[PDB]
């Protein structure tokens, strides 16, 4: 059983850079695809982005210029760096193990297919607000 | 948005907008205080540990929204049901669709 | 009538029966469009964007159209293939690609152009002589001759690179040319076996009609149900390779028994001369075909998938000023043909 | 200097029904009549 342990201060100043860590145990962070999700209170979850290796990463376009993801295989940790934090970024942040599947709708040779993602392993989440 | 279900009754949960193209719906149930937990992926694939009472609508249709049927609802199934949707004719959704609270009337 | 002890000289390159078939097909094609609604009223400026999909073959365009009353206007939008639309304002502004050159006429949706076989019959005072020589090469003396009043039924199939619904050679692949050695001439190859080709337009389309005047209707593509996919053709791979092997064995008769034969794809130019094209299901398909001519044959189940493009405004007989517009076809198109031969240079 | 040909301009159609062009050309006076008895 993989244990995902989200951690951070729980409070970051406005107009500040936020850095959260997911301590991964029971698996190697480099072999899995990792993703971050956040859930503002009263809202459905939002994806932040995903990270793995070989350039295969992606970001929520609204956060693309603000978020940087990284996996440190020597610590077996997933890092989440979000800059420019404001009140709107108050959310529970979650660490999850993401699996990738494929759906084919056309000819294949014409790339008429797509990859889809789902999250099998979830942490507990870390509640982080933004406040003076 | 919620559905009121007496224990043993079937929940009828919907999520998202109408399909344009081939779709892959992934459903999660989030119990209060918990991270969302995956129940269905790829429209009707249930990961090991997920009961057969959880059954999703097909992605072969168009003009339809996602639907989740939960039969024999138990008190332990009380959760917020959210969906993430992939659609060949729409841009990637980086967010979840608004969910439905499943309230068990026990 | 078999003609005992009768021989005659034939020349398929000087055969005026061909000339009439050509002349008459064109005349009927044109006659069939005479009662149909003209689309010259559609030469308007269109505002246009892409058709929604996830990430552009199809264009989503809109314009200010006339109505049943001359003093009224309506907003009309429709789906177009990009191949029929040209950008002018280098939404962006576009015009139909043929408004600077031709009148465009909508084909009546009720009239079929299916290549129904017909027989050609001689008038009184005339007779048609025919060959029974299975090895006849389209020219010179024909050792076995018989006569008929009427030819067999011939399907007026219109195509470019491949012949999809003709006759097969009686015994062996026959290769005929006016000269073979003259590089200015074509070589026609008649297969002695069919090759199955399966073509489709894998998009469930809808159509709507627009009243643009007094009983004047325009048929517009509505939208696409489900996924948007490219048109294509499936050619039996094993069959195709066996077929080419036979063609090469026969081609070598004029090039040398150990001469290497290579099949390369087409030269550049307009789709009507660089691609394989056909009319099926009412749509005009243009297929890349390079997957069929990509091999070298040296002396001593699966399929080939060919992407295809679709156009609606067709300069059917390679003439200028007379364009036909193919109204949208609803549903999904599936066509199966017999490749019976090739035109090679 | 000190009238057979006239320089007439007008609002002409183009290949598109939404566009207009200013066109001028020469005409012989025998083919043209004044209506507003540039004129
Ligand atoms: C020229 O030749 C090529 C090559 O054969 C041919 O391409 C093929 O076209 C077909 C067109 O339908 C494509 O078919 C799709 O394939 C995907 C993937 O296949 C899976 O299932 C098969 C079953 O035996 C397995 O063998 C294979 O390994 C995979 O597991 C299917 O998933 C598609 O069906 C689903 O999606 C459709 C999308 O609209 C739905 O309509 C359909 O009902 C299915 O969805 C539903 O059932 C699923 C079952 O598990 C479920 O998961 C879904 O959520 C949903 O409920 C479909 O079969 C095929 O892949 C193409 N192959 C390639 C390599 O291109 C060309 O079409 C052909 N052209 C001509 C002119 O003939
Ligand atoms: C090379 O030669 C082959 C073989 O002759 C041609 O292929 C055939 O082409 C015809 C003409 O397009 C095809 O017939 C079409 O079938 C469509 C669907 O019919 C279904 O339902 C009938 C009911 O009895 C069944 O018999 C049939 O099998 C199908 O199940 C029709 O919709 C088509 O037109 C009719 O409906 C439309 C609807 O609006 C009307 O507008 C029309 O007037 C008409 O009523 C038509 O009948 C036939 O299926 C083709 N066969 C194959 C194997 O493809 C090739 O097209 C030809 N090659 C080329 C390039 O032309
Ligand atoms: C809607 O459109 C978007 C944009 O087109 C599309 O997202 C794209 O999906 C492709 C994959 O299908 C992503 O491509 C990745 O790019 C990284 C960069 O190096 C690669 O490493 C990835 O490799 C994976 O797939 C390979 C396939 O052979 C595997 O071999 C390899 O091991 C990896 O599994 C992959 O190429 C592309 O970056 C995204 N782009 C964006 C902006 O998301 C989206 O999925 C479409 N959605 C639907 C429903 O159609
Ligand atoms: C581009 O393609 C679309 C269809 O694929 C063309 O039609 C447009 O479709 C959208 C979605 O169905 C229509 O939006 C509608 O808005 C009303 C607002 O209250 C809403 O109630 C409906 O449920 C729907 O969302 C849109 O109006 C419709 N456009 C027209 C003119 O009917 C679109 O026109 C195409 N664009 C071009 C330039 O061709
Ligand atoms: C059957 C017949 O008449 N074939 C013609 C060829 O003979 C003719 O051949 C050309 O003859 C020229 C005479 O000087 C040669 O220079 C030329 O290389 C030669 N070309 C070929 C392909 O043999 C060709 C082309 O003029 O036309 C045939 O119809
Ligand atoms: C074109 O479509 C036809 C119809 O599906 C294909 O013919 C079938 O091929 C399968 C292959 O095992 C046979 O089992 C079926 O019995 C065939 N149908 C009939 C009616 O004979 C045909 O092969 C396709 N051609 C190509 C090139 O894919
Ligand atoms: C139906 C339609 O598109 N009509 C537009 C009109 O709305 C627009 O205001 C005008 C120029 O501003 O050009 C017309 O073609
Ligand atoms: C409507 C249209 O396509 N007009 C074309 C123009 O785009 C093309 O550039 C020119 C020759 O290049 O010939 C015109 O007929
Ligand atoms: C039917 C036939 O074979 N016709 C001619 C033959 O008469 C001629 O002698 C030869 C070249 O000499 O070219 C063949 O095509
Ligand atoms: C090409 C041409 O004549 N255009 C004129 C325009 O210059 C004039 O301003 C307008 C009325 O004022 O009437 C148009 O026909
Ligand atoms: C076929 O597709 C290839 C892809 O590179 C293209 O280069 C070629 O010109 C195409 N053939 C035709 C006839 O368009
Ligand atoms: C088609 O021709 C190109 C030319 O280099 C070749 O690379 C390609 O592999 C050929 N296609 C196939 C299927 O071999
Ligand atoms: C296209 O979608 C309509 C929706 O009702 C359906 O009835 C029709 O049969 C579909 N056509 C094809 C070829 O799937
Ligand atoms: C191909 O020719 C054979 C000859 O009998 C015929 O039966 C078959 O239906 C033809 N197929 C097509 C697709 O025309």
């Amino acid at each position: 059983q993989v244990h995902l342990q989200e951690s951070g201060p729980g409070l970051v100043k406005p107009s500040e850079t936020l850095s959260l860590t997911c301590n991964v145990s029971g698996t190697l962070v480099r072999d899995n695809y990792w993703s971050w999700i956040r859930q503002p209170l009263g809202k459905q979850p939002e994806w932040i982005g995903y990270v793995h290796d070989s350039g295969d990463t992606n970001y929520n376009p609204s956060l693309k210029s603000r978020v940087h993801l990284s996996l440190d295989k020597s610590k077996n940790l997933v890092s989440l760096r979000l800059t420019g934090v404001t009140a709107a970024d108050s959310a529970i942040y979650y660490c999850a193990t993401t699996k990738h599947g494929r759906r084919i709708y056309g000819v294949v040779a014409f790339k008429e297919w797509f990859t889809y993602f789902y999250m099998d392993v979830w942490g507990k989440g870390t509640s982080v607000t933004v406040s003076s | 948005t919620f559905v009121s279900v007496a224990p043993g009754q079937t929940a009828r949960i919907t999520c998202g907008e109408e399909s344009l193209g081939s779709r892959s719906v992934i459903w999660y149930q989030q119990r209060p205080g918990q991270a969302p937990s995956l129940i269905i992926y790829n429209n009707n694939d249930r990961p090991s540990g997920i009961p057969d009472r959880f059954s999703g609508s097909p992605g072969s249709t168009f003009g339809t929204t996602a639907t989740l049927t939960i039969t024999s609802v138990e008190a332990g199934d009380e959760a917020d049901y959210y969906c993430h949707i992939w659609d060949s004719r729409r841009p990637t959704n980086w967010v979840f669709g608004e969910g439905t609270t499943l309230i068990v009337l026990s | 009538i078999h003609l005992e002890n009768v021989t005659e000289e034939f020349n398929m390159w000087k055969n005026n029966m061909v000339e009439q078939m050509h002349t008459d097909i064109i005349s009927l094609w044109d006659q069939s469009l005479k009662p149909c609604v003209k689309l010259t009223p559609l030469c308007v400026t269109l505002q246009c964007t892409n058709v929604t999909n996830n990430i552009g073959e199809l264009k989503n365009c809109s314009f200010n159209m006339t109505t049943e009353l001359r003093d009224k206007k309506q907003k009309v939008y429709s789906l177009f293939y990009r191949l029929d639309v040209v950008q002018i304002n280098e939404n962006k502004e576009y015009r139909l690609i043929n408004c600077n050159t031709s009148a465009i006429t909508q084909a009546c949706p009720k009239v079929s152009f299916e290549p129904i076989p017909i027989h050609y019959c001689a008038p009184a005072g005339f007779a048609i002589l025919k060959c029974k020589d299975k090895k006849f090469n389209g020219t010179g003396p024909c050792p076995s001759v018989s006569t008929v009043q009427c030819t067999h039924g011939i399907k007026p199939v219109v195509s470019t690179q491949l012949l999809l619904n003709g006759s097969l050679a009686e015994e062996e692949v026959m290769i005929r040319s006016e000269n073979i050695t003259n590089n200015a001439k074509n070589i026609l190859v008649q297969f002695n076996t069919p090759v199955q080709i399966n073509c489709t337009r894998p998009n469930n389309n809808t159509r709507k009609s627009i009243r643009i005047g007094p009983g004047q209707w325009f048929y517009a593509t509505g939208d696409i149900i489900g996924d948007i996919r490219q048109a294509h053709c499936n050619v039996s791979k094993a069959t195709w390779n066996e077929t080419l092997g036979k063609v090469v064995k026969q081609l070598r008769k004029h090039f040398g028994n150990n001469t290497i034969i290579r099949f390369a794809n087409s030269s550049g130019g307009d789709l009507e001369v660089t691609t394989h094209s056909f009319n099926c299901g009412g749509e005009f398909f243009y297929c890349n075909t390079s997957g069929l001519f990509n091999s070298t044959w040296i002396s001593n189940n699966d399929s080939i998938t060919l992407p295809c493009r679709i156009k609606q405004i067709i300069n059917m007989w390679q003439r200028i000023g007379q364009a036909m517009y193919a109204p949208p076809i609803q549903g999904v198109i599936r066509c199966v043909s017999n490749i019976t031969g090739l035109i090679l240079t």
